[PDB]
């Protein structure tokens, strides 16, 4: 699984959006994953629609 | 051990460079260099 | 392969991204922290102990400007991996799927 986030790192930066992996709020992001959860959310960033 | 934690990763690291420079070289002819044997012996593409 | 690219007809995306509602450059609900912890070391051991503030906010002032949302992640862990009980017992922070609400 280590080496799949590797890979998937890789392929993000491949398309400039530098990914940074989760590593204290994995239970949070994990949880922010159902629907209706933005109490859960890491990295909320507003962005253009 | 953590000796050869280093070695995996940078393995591991080198060998996606290689695999994705292989990629980005398809018009350009590109052939990685590695070991070939002659007579029962082992001889280095790269150290020639 | 080369699913679509860019031509320089990307829609254009604003670096107003996570530029939090910040006083002085720090977010509100951080320094609101900072302020109460102050204000209890003030209250409690000496009254010359509001010059404690201008370090550590200015570490916060340094840390937020590097990494605008640190204090989000920091609150998430603490709330729930840090509370997590049984984290010795199973090796990992675990919780129960059947709902043992302790009844019964």
């Amino acid at each position: 699984v280590r080496d799949n986030l590797a890979h998937a790192s890789a392929a993000m930066l491949d398309v400039a959006v530098l990914p940074k992996p989760v590593d204290l709020a994995l239970e949070a992001g994990y949880w922010a994953q159902l629907p209706a959860n933005w109490q859960w959310r890491p990295r909320p960033a507003p962005i253009t629609s | 051990d953590q000796k050869k934690h280093r070695q995996e990763s940078c393995i591991k690291a080198l060998e996606d460079i290689n695999r994705t420079l292989g990629q980005s070289f398809k018009r350009y002819g590109a052939e990685l260099l590695s070991v070939y044997e002659k007579g029962g012996h082992a001889f280095s593409a790269p150290l020639e | 392969m080369k699913p679509p690219q860019q031509q320089h007809e990307a829609f254009p995306l604003f670096k107003g991204a996570t530029r939090l509602p910040t006083i002085w450059g720090v977010p509100m609900i951080p320094l609101m922290a900072m302020v109460m912890g102050v204000a209890v070391i003030a209250l409690t051991v000496s009254i010359w102990w509001w010059a404690l503030v201008p370090p550590l906010w200015f570490i916060m002032a340094q840390i937020t400007k590097n990494d605008d949302k640190a204090f989000r992640i920091w609150w998430l862990w603490i709330d729930t991996k840090f509370r997590n009980r049984n984290k010795g017992f199973w090796g990992a922070s675990s919780y129960s799927p059947a709902n043992y609400r302790k009844r019964r």
